[PDB]
Order: structure tokens, then C-alpha cells, then sequence
């Protein structure tokens, strides 16, 4: 009856979920195990390349808190 | 000065010697037109961000706003003349010589 | 071989695709189309098999000759199977597209859209019902699948 | 002063109002022959 | 970078699409088939000019999710207002002399 | 590791038109009270194939065009708009996160008449051109309403950032506030993508879809995904705009189910819609615009710019 | 016909957008705040004639703010020489200028 | 008034909606009660830097800092 | 190369000048103007006028070049030597140009041009949390008050202006 277009709206489902939870997974395995840096704002750009310089590997995801300091 | 201002008012010359030197089609000599507006558009832009001058980031929209509604008036004109004669031809508005 | 296995498999892949995706155009002509209407009512559904109701006739793959061909709409008739893109198949459904029909011996009706157009499915009935017409339906979908263009590509 | 050039050279109207010097005509078919299908049309249309 | 990346592979597909849908189906050789102004309408042309005039409207419009973070607030509120105001009376003088007609 | 990311939205963003067929002709079957196909697959799941195959070894069709140019550039244009659309989408997280994203979206849909009109040039058919200067006039028509819709509902915002607007719907979806607005938008993403009750070339009042009319047209296939592109776009982008979801930013896959079944709900209320209304005479769906939802969405304009200055909900920018 | 309309009644219909070292919004510098200012401060009240002639180097230092013209012909002589100096072998570019020294903050 | 009213809210209620949102739109701001806080609000948002004074001397009301008493405060805007 | 995104899409942008501005149809001439239109919109992206570019993609090539082909559409009829020369003349003047200020990095025409990239001329600092852009944009309203009226004024007066010429009565 009416649940047979559940498999035609599942099949197009999974295909709606894949780009999503594909870019969720994308930019946690870019980006040290957290979210992509979003940097609208060129203050945000500008922490975000500080954080690049400072991490002595040219990558911004890898964060220093205090053991970096004495 | 900076070698994008070069290509940009190259543009517009390239444009305007366009507008200059009609072939047969008003709708050409008009988008000869709209493309001088789009040269100035984008060097004005480009002067504008390079200086940081904050206030004139309006000035281009203001730019393309009315010349854009300059343009509405030109293809309303070629419109009365293409109802007029059938084409849009330039030869065919020639009965002011007398 | 190896490469008859191979235009095989493509033949039967292509076949597949054809007959189970028939898009088909219906001259309605006369009370044919009515029967035809009724094929692709919810009872029997043509579009259940692939065959959508109201395709586009630029784009169609069968053309359900339904009703009485006159002598009139025969140019007509063979204008649109001229622009139909190939593969396109011809049902000829209801006696007066077969042969005349009850207007055999009329002085302005084609004696069956064959004089007209080449015929794959004849279609018996006056009119023939929606059931029989999706007999004919599937039929043609029978000689699609037995095909053999990429076969017959290779043993030439 | 009339030259060789400008020779062909008419005034203008008096009224500075020139002679202006039609309709489409369409031949129809209803669009999916499955209800009709043997109509034909032939429209004058006027946009 | 990413953006021009991603604009480039878009453009590549689709590009690739359609190279596809044109030359796939001359694989199978075809019988070579050897049978056998527009008129005006002021309204059309109306009808995008009326699109134009108001899109430039819009044009002004935009700013206003911005434009409602000043200090000046009195003054942008009034504009604001006066914008959308004129792009009404456009509306307006478009609809009562007869301009919105047989496409209205 | 980026061109991963890049493929993995945009093939099953043709997997997702693939299969909406399938769903548009069950859904519009069990309507019509009938069945959609269930004889080529099972349950039908191998109509888009099997059609796709069909579609891609038919005849060029007879006739040949004025410009060859855009006819090959107006289903590549079509296409790469219909692809570029999904880009900004925040589902929770845009692939392209940038600034101006409701404003790329609005510029490049925008720029989505081009196809109409260079595909109504390539056909030799002057009748063609006049069909194509119709749905160009009426999509022309239905994009101010979107434009100022839009920016309505932005004014709730705070900027052009999609992302942003998870971030304004956490305490409430968006059509609570701007229910008018979300009625006169989805009618209008409906008048945009030609759909029904607005499909006029697709249908009758219309002078060149009339039967055995010349007019060499492109390949159906795709205008047709790209159509379908931009239907399941518009309606994510709805979703977006108008009720979007809890997002977890430690569970993302929360937001994907739940801004996906919002989707595919909204999807199927464009195919609800399609089955159930006949269509608007031309100047009924320009009458519907011009003199019936820009005077609404000129006042709901001034009534959300003065709104959030009088209840002091002024959003903020970033 | 210059009517001054706006110094007769006092409105300010448009010397907001006449230079860059006006009130701009949130208190945006101009990237030639100084020099415009400079120039505007030494030009004032003593007209075109005496401006043109009394306040050449103001001008010309925001000229050359503005277009960086000495600027971009001062790097041009430099990269030229470095890069014959390159050619020729009688120059090795530091490693802080190859990426080579993990950058300071 | 009231024959018109109803008469244009039985023919053409679209457009009384319209002029009905829009006239609220209008007037409405100058009467509400919190059109006051959108100003106060955006003038408190602190985008550039709050540039410190030289202290001369006598600047009593200018605190020495942030958490100092004296100067501009925003409790009216945690508490509302 | 990549240093010099600007300057390369400046010369397809002045290719695209000279391919619509020798006038093969107002069909082609309005897609050259198309593709231009985009280009310089990539233009002023690179220098980051994002708003400003999507003002050219909306505004310009999405409603009046619209309108220039609708009305293309509805003037011309659908189916040379001097459009092909004129164009080759213009892309060799250009390309003469390109080199000449490539291989000198300086040239003069009018005005004295550097031939580096232009990435040399921009600011070394940030703007926080807003663009300057966007904020300048946004004082229309608030700076802008005479601006707006005179804009809407010449707006709700080119509506009446095309309604009067355009009625032929
Ligand atoms: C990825 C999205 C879906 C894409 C489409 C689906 C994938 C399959 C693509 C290939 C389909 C099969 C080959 C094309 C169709 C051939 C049909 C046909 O009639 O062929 C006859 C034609 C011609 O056969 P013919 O010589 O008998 O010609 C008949 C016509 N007369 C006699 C009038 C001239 O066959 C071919 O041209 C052979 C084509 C190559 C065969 C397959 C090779 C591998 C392809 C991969
Ligand atoms: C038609 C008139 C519509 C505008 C009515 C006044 C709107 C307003 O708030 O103006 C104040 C605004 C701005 O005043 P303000 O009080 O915001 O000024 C403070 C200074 N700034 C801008 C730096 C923050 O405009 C003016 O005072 C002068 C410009 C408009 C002058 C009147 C134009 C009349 C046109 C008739 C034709
Ligand atoms: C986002 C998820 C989905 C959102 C909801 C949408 C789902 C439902 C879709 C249903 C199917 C629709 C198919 C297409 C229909 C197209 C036809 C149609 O509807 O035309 C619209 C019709 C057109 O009118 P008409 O043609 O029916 O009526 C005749 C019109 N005249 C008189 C001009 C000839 O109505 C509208 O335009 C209404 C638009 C939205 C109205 C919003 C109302 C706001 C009310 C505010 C308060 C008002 C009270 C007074 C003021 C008080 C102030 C305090
Ligand atoms: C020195 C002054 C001119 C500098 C630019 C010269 C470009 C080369 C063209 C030379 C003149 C060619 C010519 O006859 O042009 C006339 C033509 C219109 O004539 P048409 O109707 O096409 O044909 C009938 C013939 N009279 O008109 C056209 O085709 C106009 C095309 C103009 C486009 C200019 C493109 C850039 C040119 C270089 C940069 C300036
Ligand atoms: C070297 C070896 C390889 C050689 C080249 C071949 C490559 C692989 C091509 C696909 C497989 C080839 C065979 C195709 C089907 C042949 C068998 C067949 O037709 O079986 C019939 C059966 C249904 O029976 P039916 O006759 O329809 O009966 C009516 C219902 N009682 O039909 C069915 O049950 C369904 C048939 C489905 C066909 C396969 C699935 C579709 C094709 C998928 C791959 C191609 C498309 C990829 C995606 C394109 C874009 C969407
Ligand atoms: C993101 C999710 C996307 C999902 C996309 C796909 C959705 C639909 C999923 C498949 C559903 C079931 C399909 C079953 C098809 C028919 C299979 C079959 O057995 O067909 C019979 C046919 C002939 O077999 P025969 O040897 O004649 O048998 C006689 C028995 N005495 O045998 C044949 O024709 C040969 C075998 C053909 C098998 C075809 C199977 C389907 C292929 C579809 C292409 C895509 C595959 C998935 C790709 C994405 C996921 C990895
Ligand atoms: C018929 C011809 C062929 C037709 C098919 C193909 C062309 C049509 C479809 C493609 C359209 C391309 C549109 C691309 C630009 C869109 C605007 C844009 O760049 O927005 C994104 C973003 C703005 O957001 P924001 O966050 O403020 O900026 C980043 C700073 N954090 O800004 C950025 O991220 C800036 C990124 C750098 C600048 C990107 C420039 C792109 C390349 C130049 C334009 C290319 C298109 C030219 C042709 C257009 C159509 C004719
Ligand atoms: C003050 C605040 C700011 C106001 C300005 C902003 C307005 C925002 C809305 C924009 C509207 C744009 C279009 C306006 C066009 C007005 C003219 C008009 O439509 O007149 C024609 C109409 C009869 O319609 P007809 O021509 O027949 O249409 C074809 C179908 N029959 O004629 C009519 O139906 C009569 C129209 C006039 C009477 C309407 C009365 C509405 C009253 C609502 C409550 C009061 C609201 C406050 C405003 C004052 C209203 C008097
Ligand atoms: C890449 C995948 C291609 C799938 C192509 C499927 C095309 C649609 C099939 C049915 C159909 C529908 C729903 C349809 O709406 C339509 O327009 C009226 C058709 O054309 C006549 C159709 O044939
Ligand atoms: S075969 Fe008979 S019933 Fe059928 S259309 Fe002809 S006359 Fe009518």
C-alpha cells in the first residue's frame, strides 16, 4: 500500500544524509578531531594564522595551551 | 601604479572604441554602454577597497543603480524604435538630416 | 567468445532499459483513446510498468495508434512518427487502425495505419480492452527483449 | 543651398508627424492527443 | 581557493554530463533521416523592465541587515521605511496607470 | 581529502534526483489512487536506472539549431548552477562556509535564466523563444519576492551567514515569527522552479507545447536533474530558512536526519502540491505576484525592519 | 553657479563622503588618514594658487600613500638586482626568507 | 468609515493587510516602550577598542579599572 | 602565477571587452558581456568586495543583463570579416601590452604601470569583527540619507519615465 514509496524516500534519504554527515566527517579528520575553524571575520583569520604560527608544524589545529610556556 | 588599473581602463577604452564605432545594432552600441559601466564599476570598487575609504563602498551600488535604470531607459527607447521601423538598426534613424 | 559474451550482456542491458522505460505517445484519434485512458486508470496502471501516462511526444518511444486513421489525418499521422527519435515502435490498437476496421470500405479512412507507418504490435478489438492493450504492451516489450542489435553489430 | 548631395533632401511634415509604414496566426494541437488528439486550431492571436 | 575548486569540478561535471548525453547516443548508428520577427508584445517587455527598476529597489534593500547595527537608528529606521515606501509607490503608479495588464 | 568532500555532496546530489523521480511517480501514484512503478525493480527501485539508460541511448531528436554555442552552454550552465546552489548549504556544516551565503544563493539562482533564455535562442522555433521569454518573465517575476522574502527573514538574523541561521532557530523555528513570509516563500520557490501549479512550459497555456511543433530542444535529462537539483535545493534551503533543527556541534548526524526529514517532507509537499491544484492561466500567476505577494511582502519588509527596533531584538552581526 | 545650499542652511547633504578623513562608521581608518589629513590641514584657507605651490610635499606624500608608485618602483630595483644577483650566483637568500625559521608570535 | 472598511475588507483584503501591517510598521515604533533599549544596545556593542584617557588629574567619573565602579554600565542589559 | 589571480583575470576580463565591443550579434555580444561580467566579478572578489561581487552577479548580470537578453530576444531574428579582424587587433594590442609590462615590469600608455603582481598594494592589518566593506555599505542608511532620496526619487521617477514612453500616446 503506502509504504511501498518508503524505500524509494529511504534510498533518497540516505543520498540527502550522506554530503552532510560527510562534511561532519571531513573537517573532524582535517582538523585535529574538532570542527573547522570558521573565520568570517579577519580577526578570526588573523587568531586562526597566529595559531598556525605558533604551533611549530604550520597547522593551526594543533594547540599549545601552557605546557608551552615555562 | 598597479597593473590591474591598466587592464581595467583598457576596458573601458576597449569598450568605449566599441561605443564609438557603430556596426548596424543599437543593442550592441547599449551593451558597449552597460560594458563601460562595468569597467568603472569594478575600478571604482578596486580604488575603494585599496584605499579602505569605508564610506565610499556605497558609491559603486549607487553607480550601478542608476545607470542601470539609464540602461531600462535606453532598451525602452531601442523598444519605441524597433516598433517603429522593425529593426533596431542605426541607418534606419536618419530622417533628421532634413 | 569473449566479446560475443560481452554484446551480449550489453544487449540485454540495453534491452532492459528500453522495454522496462517505454515512454509512449497516443493518437487518441476515436474511441480507442478512451480504452487507452482506461489502461492507464488505476485498475491497470501503465505506469506501474515503466509506461508513464502523457509523455511528451518529442521524446516518446512508442506511438498507441488509437482510433480510426482518416485520410485526412494521415499526413498528420506520419509527420509525428517522422519526428519520433529512434527506437520507436508502432501499436496499432483497434480494428480501424488495423485494417479499416467498421469503416473498411469508407471513401475517407486509410484501410489500417500500416499504409501509413511500419506496425510492430496489432492490437485486436473494437475497441480492444485496457487489459488487452496492456497484453500488447507487454508483448512489445517482449520483442524489445529479444533484440539482438549489438549481436547482430558484432557478426557483421 | 541645394548641392549635389543634399539634392534628394524632401522638409519635413508639417505637422513633424510621419506614416507609420499585424497579428500571429497559430496553428494549435491540444497537447497530449490522449483525450482529443484529432483537433486542430487555426488561431489568430493577438499576443 | 576551495571555492574556485569546488566551481571548477562542478563545471567539470557538468561539462562532462552533457559531453556524455551529446556523443553516447551516436554509438548506435541511426538511419540517416532525409524526410522533411516574432511578434511583439509591449507587456513582455514591460513586464522585465518592471523586474528591472524593482530589482535595483532590492538593490538599495539589501544593506539593511547591516544597516540596522548603527547608532543612528532614528534616521536608518526612517530610510529604511522611505525605501520600501517608494518601492510601493513604484508599485503603485505601475498598477493604477493601467501598467500591470493582461500580465498583471 | 577536499575533492572527497566535494564528491561526496555533489554525486548524491544525482543520486537524490535519480530517486526523486521514483518518489514523484509513487508519491503522485498512491495519490492518484494507482501505484508508481513496481514491475522494473523491486518496489520500483530500478526505474531511474533503467530510465537514465533509456534516456542515454536515445536519438538526438530531429532537428538541428540556430546556435550551437548555446545549446551546448545552456544545459552546462543549468547544471553548474544547479550544483553551485548546494555549496553554502549549512547541513550542520557548509562545504564552501562563507560570509554571504543566502546572497551567493540568491545571485546564483539568479543567474539560472540564462538556461531558459539560451535554450528558447538555440531552438529555430520562433515560437520556442516566445515560451522561453514567458518562464523567463515569470521567474524574473517570482525572484523579487524571493529577494525581499529573504531579507525579511534575514533581518531576524543578523548577516548573510547561513551557518548563522542554525544559531538564530535554537529557541524556535523561524515560521513562528515569519509565517507569512514562509508561505509566500515556498509558493514562490514553487513558482521558481516551473512546478506546478506555475509549470507553463511543462503544460497547456502555452503557444509551442502543442504537438507536433519543430523547436530542436537539448537533451531532456539535463534540464530534467537539473530541474530536480534545484527542487530538492530550494527545499533544504527552505528548511533552512524557515524550521531548522537541533544541532548538537558534538553529534552533527542530529541535525543531518533531522534538516533531511524536513527535506524530504518538504520535497514531497512540491509533489503533494503537483497532484492536487490545476494550473494558473499566465497572467493569474503574474497576477498572483504583482498585485497579490509583493504588496504583502512589501508591508511584512517594513513590518520586520521596524520589528526588531521596536521589541529590541535586534540580532547581531556576527 | 556653485549655490552653496548646504554652508547657507547648514545641512550636510554630502561632505560626509567627500574625503577619507571624515567621520567614517565604527572609526575605520583610511589607509592614507595621515597624509590626507596632513595635506587637507595645510591647504586650508589659503586657496588652489598658494596650495598648489606651499603645500607640494604633503601632496606628494599622499600621492605617493595613495598609488605607491616609489614604492612599488623601490621593490622593483630590489627584486631586479636580487634576482641578477641570483642568476649570477653572487647572492644566497637567507633561510627567513625561504621559510625556514618558524615565525615569530 | 465603517461601510468602507468593511466594503475594501470584502473585496480587496490583501491589500487592507498590507496597508494594515504597513501602517503598524509605521507608527508603531514611536509608541513602544523598547525602541529606547535597540539604541542603548547597539551603542553599547563594542566593536573598536576603548582607546584610554591620559589621566590629567581631574577625570573623577573615568574609572582606573574596567571593574572599578565609576563609568558606563550595562545591568539594565543582563537584567532587562 | 597564482601571485598574479588578479592580474590573469583582468586579461580575460579585457578579452572579453574586445570579443563583445567588435559586435559579432547582440546575442554573442551579450554573452561576452556575460562572461566579462563574471570575470570582473572575480575581480573585485580578490580584493575582498564579497558583497560588491555578489551585487554584480545579482544586480548586473542577474537583472539587467537579463533584461538585455530578454529584450535581445524579442528585437533580433535567430538563425563576419570586421568583428574577427577588430577582435584579433584588440588581442594583439593586449597581448603586446602584457608583454611589454611583463618584461619590463613597467609600462606607459597613459599613466605609469607597475608590472608585479598586485598583491603588493594591500594592508597588513585586520578590520576585527566586521568588514569595512560591508559597514560602509550598511551606512547608506544612516550617512546616506540624502543618497537614498535622490536614488528613489530617480527610481519611482524612471518607473513614470518608462511608463510615459513606452505607452506611445
Ligand atoms: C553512466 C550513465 C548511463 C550511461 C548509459 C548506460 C551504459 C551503457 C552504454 C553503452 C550502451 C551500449 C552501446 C550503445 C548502444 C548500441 C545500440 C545499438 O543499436 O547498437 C547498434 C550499433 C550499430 O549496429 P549496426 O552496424 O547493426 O547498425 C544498425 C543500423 N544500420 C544498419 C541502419 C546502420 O552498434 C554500435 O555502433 C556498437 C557500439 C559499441 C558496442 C559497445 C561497446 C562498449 C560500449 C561501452
Ligand atoms: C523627503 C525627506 C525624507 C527625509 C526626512 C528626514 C530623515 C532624517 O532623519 O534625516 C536626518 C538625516 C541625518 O541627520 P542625523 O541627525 O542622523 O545626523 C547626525 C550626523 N550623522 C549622519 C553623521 C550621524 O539627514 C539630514 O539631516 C540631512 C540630509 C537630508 C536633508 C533633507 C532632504 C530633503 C529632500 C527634499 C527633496
Ligand atoms: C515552509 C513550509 C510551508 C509553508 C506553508 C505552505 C503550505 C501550504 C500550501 C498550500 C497549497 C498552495 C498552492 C498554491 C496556491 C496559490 C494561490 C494562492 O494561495 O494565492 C494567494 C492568495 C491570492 O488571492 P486570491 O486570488 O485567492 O484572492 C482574490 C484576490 N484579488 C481580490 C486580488 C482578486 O492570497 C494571498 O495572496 C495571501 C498570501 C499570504 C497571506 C499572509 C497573511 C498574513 C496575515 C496577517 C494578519 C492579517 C489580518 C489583518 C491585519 C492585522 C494586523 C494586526
Ligand atoms: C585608430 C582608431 C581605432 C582604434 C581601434 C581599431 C580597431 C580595428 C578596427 C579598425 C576599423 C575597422 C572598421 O571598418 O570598423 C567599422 C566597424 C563597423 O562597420 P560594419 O558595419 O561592421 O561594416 C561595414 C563596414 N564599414 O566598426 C567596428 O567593427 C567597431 C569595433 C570596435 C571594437 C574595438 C576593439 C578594440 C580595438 C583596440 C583597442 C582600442
Ligand atoms: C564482463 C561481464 C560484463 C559485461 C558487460 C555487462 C555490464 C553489466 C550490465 C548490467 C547487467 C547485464 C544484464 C542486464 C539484465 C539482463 C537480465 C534481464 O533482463 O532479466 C530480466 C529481469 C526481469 O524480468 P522481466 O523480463 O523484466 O520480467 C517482467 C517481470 N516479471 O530483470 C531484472 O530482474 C532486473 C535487471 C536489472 C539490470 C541490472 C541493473 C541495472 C544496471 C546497473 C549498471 C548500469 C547502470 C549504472 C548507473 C547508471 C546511472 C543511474
Ligand atoms: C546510496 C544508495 C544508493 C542505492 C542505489 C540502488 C538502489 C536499488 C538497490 C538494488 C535493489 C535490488 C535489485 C535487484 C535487481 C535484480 C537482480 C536479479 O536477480 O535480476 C535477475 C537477472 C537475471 O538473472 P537470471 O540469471 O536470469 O536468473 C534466472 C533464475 N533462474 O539478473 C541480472 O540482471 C544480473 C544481476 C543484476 C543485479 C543488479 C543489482 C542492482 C544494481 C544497481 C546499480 C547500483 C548498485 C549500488 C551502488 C551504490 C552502493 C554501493
Ligand atoms: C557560459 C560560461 C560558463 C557557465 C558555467 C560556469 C560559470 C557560472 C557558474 C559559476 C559562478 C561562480 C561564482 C563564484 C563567486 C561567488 C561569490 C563569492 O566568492 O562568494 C563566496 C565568498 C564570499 O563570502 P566571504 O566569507 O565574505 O568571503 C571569504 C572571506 N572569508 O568569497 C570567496 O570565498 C572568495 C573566493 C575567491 C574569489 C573567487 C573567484 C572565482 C573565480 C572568478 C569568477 C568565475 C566565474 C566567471 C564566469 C561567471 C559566469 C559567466
Ligand atoms: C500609512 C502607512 C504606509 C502606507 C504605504 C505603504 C503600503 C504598503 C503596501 C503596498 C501596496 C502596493 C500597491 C498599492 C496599490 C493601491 C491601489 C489599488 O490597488 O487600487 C485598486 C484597488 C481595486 O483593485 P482592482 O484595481 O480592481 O484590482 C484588480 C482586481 N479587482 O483599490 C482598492 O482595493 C482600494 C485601495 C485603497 C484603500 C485601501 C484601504 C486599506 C485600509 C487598511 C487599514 C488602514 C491602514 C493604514 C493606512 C491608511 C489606509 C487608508
Ligand atoms: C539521471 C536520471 C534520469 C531520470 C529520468 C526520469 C524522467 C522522468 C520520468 C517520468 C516523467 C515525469 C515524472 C514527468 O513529470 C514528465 O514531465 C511531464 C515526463 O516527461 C514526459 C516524464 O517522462
Ligand atoms: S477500432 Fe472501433 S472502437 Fe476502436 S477506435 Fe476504431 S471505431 Fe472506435
Amino acid at each position: 500500500m503506502w509504504f511501498e514509496v518508503l524505500p524509494g524516500i529511504a534510498v533518497m534519504g540516505v543520498c540527502l544524509f550522506i554530503p552532510g554527515m560527510a562534511t561532519a566527517r571531513i573537517h573532524r579528520f582535517s582538523n585535529g578531531g574538532r570542527e573547522k575553524r570558521v573565520a568570517h571575520y579577519s580577526y578570526q583569520w588573523y587568531l586562526m594564522e597566529r595559531d598556525r604560527r605558533v604551533s611549530g608544524v604550520n597547522r593551526y589545529y594543533v594547540s599549545k595551551g601552557l605546557e608551552n610556556i615555562d | 601604479m598597479s597593473l590591474v588599473y591598466m587592464n581595467i581602463m583598457m576596458a573601458f577604452t576597449v569598450s568605449l572604441t566599441g561605443l564609438l564605432m557603430y556596426r548596424s545594432h543599437l543593442m550592441s552600441s547599449l551593451l558597449c554602454l552597460e560594458g563601460m559601466m562595468l569597467s568603472l564599476f569594478i575600478l571604482a570598487t578596486l580604488m575603494i577597497l585599496n584605499s579602505h575609504f569605508t564610506l565610499a563602498s556605497m558609491m559603486p551600488i549607487i553607480l550601478l543603480v542608476f545607470a542601470a535604470c539609464e540602461a531600462a531607459l535606453g532598451l525602452s527607447l531601442l523598444v519605441m524604435v524597433s516598433n517603429t521601423y522593425g529593426t533596431d538598426y542605426v541607418q534606419n534613424l536618419n530622417l533628421l538630416q532634413c | 567468445s569473449r566479446g560475443e559474451y560481452v554484446v551480449a550482456k550489453l544487449d540485454d542491458l540495453i534491452n532492459w532499459a528500453r522495454r522496462s522505460s517505454l515512454w509512449p505517445m497516443t493518437f487518441g484519434l476515436a474511441c480507442c483513446a478512451v480504452e487507452m485512458m482506461h489502461m492507464a486508470a488505476p485498475r491497470y496502471d501503465m505506469d506501474r510498468f515503466g509506461v508513464v501516462f502523457r509523455a511528451s511526444p518529442r521524446q516518446s518511444d512508442v506511438m498507441i495508434v488509437a482510433g480510426t486513421l482518416t485520410n485526412k489525418m494521415a499526413p498528420a499521422l506520419r509527420k509525428v512518427y517522422d519526428q519520433m527519435p529512434e527506437p520507436r515502435y508502432v501499436v496499432s490498437m483497434g480494428s480501424c487502425a488495423n485494417g479499416g476496421g467498421y469503416y473498411h470500405y469508407s471513401y475517407s479512412v486509410v484501410r489500417g495505419c500500416d499504409r501509413i507507418v511500419p506496425v510492430d504490435i496489432y492490437v485486436p478489438g473494437c475497441p480492444p480492452t485496457a487489459e488487452a492493450l496492456l497484453y500488447g504492451i507487454l508483448q512489445l516489450q517482449k520483442k524489445i527483449k529479444r533484440e539482438k542489435r549489438l549481436r547482430i553489430w558484432y557478426r557483421r | 543651398y541645394p548641392t549635389k548631395e543634399t539634392a534628394h533632401w524632401k522638409p519635413p511634415p508639417w505637422n513633424d508627424v510621419d506614416p507609420p509604414k499585424s497579428n500571429l496566426t497559430l496553428n494549435f494541437g491540444p497537447q497530449h492527443p490522449a483525450a482529443h488528439g484529432v483537433l486542430r486550431l487555426v488561431m489568430e492571436l493577438s499576443g | 581557493m576551495n571555492l574556485m575548486i569546488t566551481l571548477l569540478t562542478n563545471f567539470t561535471l557538468a561539462t562532462l554530463l552533457v559531453t556524455i548525453a551529446f556523443w553516447l547516443p551516436q554509438l548506435n548508428v541511426y538511419s540517416e533521416k532525409t524526410s522533411p520577427r516574432l511578434p511583439f508584445s509591449m507587456k513582455f517587455f514591460l513586464v522585465a523592465i518592471t523586474f528591472l527598476l524593482f530589482d535595483l529597489e532590492i538593490a538599495l534593500l539589501l544593506p539593511l541587515p547591516w544597516a540596522s547595527q548603527t547608532t543612528n537608528l532614528n534616521t536608518m529606521l526612517t530610510m529604511a521605511l522611505l525605501l520600501i515606501f517608494l518601492l510601493a509607490v513604484s508599485l503603485a503608479y505601475e498598477w493604477t496607470q493601467k501598467g500591470l495588464e493582461w500580465t498583471e | 581529502m577536499f575533492m572527497i568532500n566535494v564528491l561526496t555532496l555533489i554525486i548524491p546530489i544525482l543520486l537524490a534526483v535519480a530517486f526523486l523521480t521514483l518518489v514523484e511517480r509513487k508519491v503522485l501514484g498512491y495519490m492518484q489512487f494507482r501505484k508508481g512503478p513496481n514491475v522494473v525493480g523491486p518496489y520500483g527501485l530500478l526505474q531511474p536506472i533503467a530510465d537514465a539508460i533509456k534516456l542515454f541511448i536515445k536519438e538526438p531528436l530531429r532537428p538541428a539549431t540556430s546556435s550551437i554555442s548555446m545549446f551546448i552552454l545552456a544545459p552546462i550552465l543549468a547544471l553548474t548552477l544547479a550544483l553551485t546552489m548546494w555549496i553554502p548549504l549549512p547541513m550542520p556544516y557548509p562545504l564552501i562556509n562563507m560570509n554571504l551565503g543566502v546572497l551567493f544563493m540568491l545571485a546564483m539562482s539568479s543567474l539560472a535564466v540564462y538556461s531558459i533564455l539560451w535554450s528558447g535562442w538555440a531552438s529555430n522555433s520562433k515560437y520556442a523563444l516566445i515560451g522561453a521569454l514567458r518562464a523567463v518573465a515569470q521567474t524574473i517575476s517570482y525572484e523579487v519576492t524571493l529577494a525581499i522574502i529573504l531579507l525579511s527573514v534575514l533581518l531576524m538574523n543578523g548577516s548573510f551567514t547561513l551557518s548563522t541561521l542554525i544559531i538564530t532557530q535554537e529557541q524556535v523555528w523561524l515560521i513562528f515569527p515569519a509565517w507569512p513570509l514562509a508561505m509566500m516563500w515556498f509558493i514562490s520557490t514553487l513558482a521558481e522552479t516551473n512546478r506546478a501549479p506555475f509549470d507553463l512550459t511543462e503544460g497547456e497555456s502555452e503557444l509551442v507545447s502543442g504537438f507536433n511543433v519543430e523547436y530542436a530542444a537539448g537533451p531532456f535529462a539535463l534540464f530534467f536533474m537539473a530541474e530536480y537539483a534545484n527542487i530538492i535545493m530550494m527545499n533544504i534551503f527552505t528548511t533552512t530558512l524557515f524550521l531548522g533543527a537541533f544541532h548538537n556541534p558534538y553529534m552533527p548526524e542530529l541535525y543531518t536526519i533531522n534538516f533531511t526529514i524536513k527535506s524530504l517532507l518538504l520535497s514531497i509537499t512540491f509533489l503533494w502540491i503537483r497532484a492536487s491544484y490545476p494550473r494558473f492561466r499566465y497572467d493569474q500567476l503574474m497576477h498572483l505576484l504583482w498585485k497579490n505577494f509583493l504588496p504583502l511582502t512589501l508591508a511584512l519588509c517594513m513590518w520586520h525592519v521596524s520589528l526588531p527596533i521596536l521589541l529590541s531584538s535586534i540580532p547581531p552581526q556576527t | 553657479p556653485f549655490f552653496d545650499v548646504q554652508k547657507k542652511l547648514g545641512v550636510d547633504l554630502d561632505h560626509w563622503m567627500t574625503i577619507q578623513s571624515a567621520e567614517q562608521p565604527h572609526r575605520i581608518p583610511a589607509r592614507c588618514h595621515a597624509f590626507e589629513k596632513e595635506w587637507i590641514e595645510c591647504a586650508h584657507g589659503i586657496g588652489s594658487i598658494r596650495a598648489e605651490k606651499e603645500c607640494k610635499i604633503e601632496f606628494e606624500d599622499f600621492r605617493e600613500c595613495l598609488l605607491r608608485q616609489k614604492t612599488m618602483k623601490r621593490l622593483n630595483a630590489i627584486k631586479r638586482q636580487r634576482d641578477k644577483l641570483i642568476k649570477e650566483g653572487k647572492y644566497t637568500p637567507p633561510p627567513h626568507h625561504s621559510g625556514q625559521e618558524d615565525l615569530r608570535p | 468609515v465603517a461601510a468602507f472598511l468593511k466594503n475594501v475588507w470584502a473585496k480587496e483584503p490583501v491589500l487592507v493587510a498590507s496597508f494594515a501591517i504597513a501602517g503598524l510598521a509605521v507608527i508603531l515604533p514611536t509608541l513602544s516602550p523598547y525602541t529606547k533599549y535597540s539604541l542603548m544596545i547597539n551603542r553599547a556593542t563594542p566593536y573598536n577598542y576603548p582607546v584610554p584617557l591620559r589621566d590629567d588629574g581631574n577625570m573623577p567619573d573615568v574609572p582606573s579599572h574596567p571593574q572599578d565602579p565609576q563609568g558606563p554600565s550595562l545591568e539594565w542589559l543582563k537584567r532587562l | 602565477m597564482m601571485t598574479y589571480i588578479v592580474f590573469i583575470l583582468s586579461i580575460i576580463f579585457v578579452m572579453g571587452f574586445v570579443g563583445f565591443s567588435s559586435k559579432p550579434s547582440p546575442i554573442y555580444g551579450g554573452l561576452g558581456l556575460i562572461v566579462s561580467g563574471g570575470v570582473g566579478c572575480g575581480i573585485v572578489l580578490n580584493f575582498g568586495g564579497s558583497f560588491l561581487g555578489l551585487m554584480v552577479f545579482l544586480i548586473y548580470l542577474g537583472g539587467m543583463m537579463v533584461v538585455f537578453g530578454y529584450t535581445t530576444a524579442m528585437a533580433t531574428e535567430q538563425y563576419n570579416k570586421v568583428v574577427l579582424g577588430t577582435f584579433i587587433t584588440g588581442l594583439l594590442m593586449e597581448f603586446l601590452m602584457v608583454y611589454y609590462v611583463l618584461k619590463d615590469k613597467e609600462v606607459e600608455i597613459v599613466f605609469k604601470f607597475n608590472g608585479m603582481g598586485d598583491w603588493v598594494i594591500y594592508d597588513t592589518g585586520d578590520s576585527g569583527f566586521f568588514s569595512e566593506e560591508a559597514m560602509g555599505i550598511a551606512a547608506l542608511y544612516s550617512y546616506g540619507t540624502w543618497l537614498v532620496i535622490v536614488t528613489g526619487w530617480s527610481l519611482l521617477i524612471g518607473v513614470v519615465v518608462i511608463m510615459e514612453i513606452t505607452r506611445g500616446n
